[PDB]
């Protein structure tokens, strides 16, 4: 769904989303991590 | 109770942190019970029959707050009081209600802020809200500052005509929502002339102090009910009390006995114990360039650099750092001599693969020896990749103090998390001034439990997470345990080299079993318990003690020859005395060298001047 | 309008100034169009028939009020509106009428203050005045801070009665003397406990600034009539803002884009020159210990010390010195090893015939030789007697600077009036950074006229009185008149060392007709017209010059041999060198001096092994 | 006048004189000098 400029955009296996209202671009990160773009882990709540 | 429970607060601008239901409880394990928010506020993505009933304890937001994609029909920020815009949304924003609205057209409807009277900083913007009630008619020229007010961007659109009037108590018929109380208390474009700030009522007995930021209860200064800058424990100045007070008589400096150090948003009595001091009286992270660090009297302080100052080295997040997020390959050269990282490191796995989105080529893991340099981090060190080949922090052999600053999360300073090293190999760490410890995820990491942390870290209350490495079964099975030369005190790995500490005696760096006094490679001598080898002409012996020192005041025999106290291998032949007078020696059956006649100054082979050959 | 009329105020507490005419005509002269008393107001020993009217103009006392034994029936102090107290009668008061009559129980009769509104520090005494008419009826309390009120000493003794009461719309009594006008208006015990400092009213709208001192005219810091601590050229501030603020967000220091010095008790943009900028931001006259002055860029600051720090020399009238007025034989040890004297330099005539109110011995003439050390004034050097043996200021022909940072009468920062000296001889003097030079009244001492003082004064606004000294005419008579060889800007004394800057140059500390160039016994070389010796390798060149330089790299020729670029007296033979090894060299056909051979431990005569022997 | 004690207590050729009203002491400087005894010249207003 994202364009081929947002590729890898989101770091941690998240998918990457078009935010149609605000014409943005944002991520879907998997449980367990968090960032802007997913890119830190959750280190205060699992290991 | 005296002090209000803080959090941290999200910043993940727009990103889903899972499912729907995963998000709820990341946003409710972060906003519970808390009081004060020292960052920002994201209420995104709350789909409705989400009882968001954990946020009528909010009383103050630091940063912004941004309240986008939600469908719940009411989200209770009923006690939120000061928004303090001290980082924009967009850039130019401190408070975003966005796009709330579902599919069909339903969403967000009551967003009762009826305590909200100030945002110190920022404009506001209020768009694409199809279904928000009460909210248009709220007069934001008593509450947003009267200089950002170029910036507001507010649109109104609720065609459905579903909304509620609201009592004729309200100031102008503004009300935050439907009801009596949710009328919109004004307090600063009703202010008497003669008042500065707030005001409680219009009558000119009633301004508020110059400091108080939402509103007051009396004239005072310990009266307001937000402050703006500071916070004098009881009151709250502009500028925390100064150190040394001037004196318009005497031209001279005083001591202020009511003096306080500023250290962020409070005056303290004194500076915690990792922070900088200036001498102003205000506890920095890192002090200006025409100054460098340096320890004075057990705090840290910093002096005047001694002319120009030595390589200042930036961390990950600060300085032109700002946006980098990781080591890239692009950004290690500037790592290239540095021994204080002031900032912090982070090592993430996009480093090592390297993102096209950034336009960052992959990083080249020998390229990672760069930091070997590295003698401490004021800030912390986050290690989220590394690797594979190596088997332990190979570039962090020299680290010695973390002083954890700045922290991940507010609350850890080391975190190595899901690696495949196979021990840590810190084995210079010795300090970890502030923060917590995570060690968990190394699928095979022996040794992360034997060391006693409690001496590395340097205050109370740092706690400690090592869980799901290598179990405690399969190092003993295999044999994974440390070296059995070394003491119960801890270990880094196997090598003797590894352990911080030796049980009989330390050769150095490594441990060893016993001091060679005997046979063996020169003789040595213990001195708290290291191993030091006697001055090299000394003769060893399978006898006694063959030195007990190190100058040549101490081999027992030497082999060549001796002028009394200190043994040399020939006895000086132009050494200089006094007043210019030159000591001759020669041999003796004895072996001691005495003084020739230097009326032949050619060197003596005998006593008198008839022994120098011609 | 931020210029006031300043004065200096009087210290002579009781002391009379010749007779009755004589000390009126001494005091109009200083009190007369004066807005601001800098010191202390004293008005003694008026006889009656007086127009003591010029006192409509004083409107604020730093210091104290004293009104002893006037006989004079009105004082108008009619706009005095406080009275700082920085400084008391009696250790205790700041106000005092003391025994105020004349001989048939007549005197002082009205004293109309009635704008003084509060004294800020200090007690009050009316004690003796038979005369004195509705000053028993004033309400001090609205005046003296409550913190002194319990030292007050009121003693109404009028037993005439004379006089007529005071308006019926004055507050219960409270009149400074006739009429509706002259009553008391008070601005401290009406109004409500809203208000922390003063007021203009009963209601609680009316409360004043804090800093405001005597009233106000409007509720904002920009109203006071007079500022309590400080000002900020428009406003009554409570420190001068800082030149850095701190930051609650980064934890650093920013810097401030309306911080300003604090310079007495006004915040200027930039420090005097002549004065000590420390890095609070602060103009002083004289850091702690600690530190130690420094030139730096242009302006005065200074740094910690480097270890042990160095004596610092108390002046006459500072610190230690605050009893003694001149320079007693008790304390002149003390000046022992002295450099820069920091304060001041009394030399009273009651120094050297010795004092018995103090019992202290005379000054032997020869004890003043201590001060030949001594190189710089942080203040005034006030010289109002000589030993009448000597001929010029010897004991200071060291001295080089005089900040003039404090001035005698708060104008002069040199005074060297009625000496028996015949030539100044401060030849080393170069710089009086502030404050008038009066040198006048010597008898028989000329030299003085001819020093263009435009050069030495570094501020402008710098007069200079030199008057009634030995003729013009007198002395250019007798020879006495500057050198020959001297240029024409001035002379302290006949001597060649004696002139400022010379005619064509100068050996070290004189003047002289021409560089040794060419001839001479010493050769020379001109730079800055200074005359420096040529190293003394250097062949003395009977036909062009000798040498470019101070060292033996200008030699035109070297005298004996030539070792590289330097010029030696002999090649070298047995310097330290690279690994420890010596050196030895040899000097060939040119006299060039080349390196022995690796071998040649006893040095050798000759090139290689073919140069050395046994 | 003043007793033996305040002798020579008046620098510039002063006179000590006794104030009998406030029971102290004080001089009585000639023309020309300014102090609390006498002890300064008057720089300002002559030379």
């Amino acid at each position: 769904e994202c364009p081929l400029s947002h590729d890898g955009y989101c770091l941690h296996d998240g998918v990457c989303m078009y935010i149609e209202a605000l014409d943005k671009y944002a991520c879907n990160c998997v449980v367990g991590y968090i960032g802007e773009r997913c890119q830190y882990r959750d280190l205060k709540w699992w290991e | 109770l005296e002090e209000k429970k803080v959090c941290q607060g999200t910043s993940n601008k727009l990103t889903q942190l899972g499912t729907f239901e995963d998000h709820f409880l990341s946003l409710q394990r972060m906003f519970n019970n808390c009081e004060v928010v020292l960052g920002n506020l994201e209420i995104t993505y709350v789909q409705r029959n989400y009882d968001l009933s954990f946020l009528k304890t909010i009383q103050e937001v630091a940063g912004y707050v941004l309240i986008a994609l939600n469908t719940v029909e009411r989200i209770p920020l009923e006690n939120l009081q000061i928004i303090r815009g001290n980082m924009y949304y967009e850039n130019s924003y401190a408070l975003a209600v966005l796009s709330n609205y579902d599919a069909n057209k339903t969403g967000l409807k009551e967003l009762p802020m009826r305590n909200l009277q100030e945002i110190l900083h920022g404009a506001v913007r209020f768009s694409n809200n199809p279904a928000l009630c009460n909210v248009e008619s709220i007069q934001w020229r008593d509450i947003v500052s009267s200089d950002f007010l170029s910036n507001m961007s507010m649109d109104f659109q609720n065609h459905l005509g579903s909304c509620q009037k609201c009592d004729p108590s309200c100031p102008n018929g503004s009300c935050w929502g439907a009801g009596e109380e949710n009328c919109q208390k004004l307090t600063k474009i009703i202010c008497a002339q003669q008042c500065s700030g707030r005001c409680r009522g219009k009558s000119p007995s009633d301004c508020c102090h110059n400091q108080c930021a939402a509103g007051c209860t009396g004239p005072r200064e310990s009266d307001c009910l937000v402050c703006r800058k500071f916070r004098n424990e009881a009151t709250c100045k502009d500028t925390c009390p100064p150190l040394m007070l001037y004196n318009p008589t005497t031209y001279q400096m005083d001591v202020n006995p009511e003096g306080k150090y500023s250290f962020g948003a409070t005056c303290v009595k004194k500076c915690p114990r990792n922070y900088v001091v200036t001498d102003h009286g205000s506890c920095v992270r890192a002090c200006g360039a025409d100054s460098y660090e340096m320890e004075e009297d057990g705090v840290r302080k910093c002096k005047k650099c001694e002319g120009p100052c030595r390589k200042v080295c930036n961390g990950i997040g600060i300085g032109e750092f700002k946006d980098s997020l990781s080591i890239n390959a692009t950004n290690i050269k500037h790592f290239k001599n540095c021994t204080s990282i002031s900032g912090d490191l982070h090592i993430l796995p996009v480093a090592f693969r390297g993102d096209s989105f950034t336009h960052t080529p992959p990083l080249d893991p020998q390229e990672l020896d760069i930091l070997k340099t590295v003698k401490e981090i004021t800030g912390f060190l986050l290690i989220q990749a590394w690797p594979e080949n190596r088997t332990d922090l190979h570039a962090f052999e020299n680290l010695e103090i973390i002083r954890g600053r700045t922290k991940q999360h507010g609350q850890f300073s080391l975190a190595v998390v899901s690696l495949n090293i196979t021990s840590l190999g810190l084995r210079s760490l010795k300090e970890i001034s502030d923060g917590d410890v995570i060690i968990s995820g190394n699928k095979n990491l022996c040794y992360a439990n034997t060391i006693n942390w409690k001496k590395l870290f340097g205050t109370s209350g740092q706690k400690t997470k090592i869980i799901s490495n290598r179990g405690e079964n399969s190092c003993k099975a295999t044999g994974q345990v440390c070296h059995a030369l070394c003491s119960p005190e801890g270990c880094w790995g196997p090598e003797p080299r590894d352990c911080v500490s030796c049980r009989n005696v330390s050769r150095g760096r490594e441990c060893v079993d016993k001091c060679n006094l005997l046979e063996g490679e020169p003789r040595e001598f213990v001195e708290n318990s290291e191993c030091i080898q006697c001055h090299p002409e000394c003769l060893p012996q399978a006898m006694n003690i063959t030195c007990t020192g190190r100058g040549p005041d101490n081999c027992i025999q030497c082999a060549h020859y001796i002028d009394g106290p200190h043994c040399v291998k020939t006895c000086p032949a132009g050494v200089m005395g006094e007043n210019n007078t030159l000591v001759w020696k020669y041999a003796d059956a004895g072996h001691v060298c005495h003084l020739c006649h230097p009326n032949c100054t050619y060197g003596c082979t005998g006593p008198g001047l008839e022994g120098c050959p011609t």
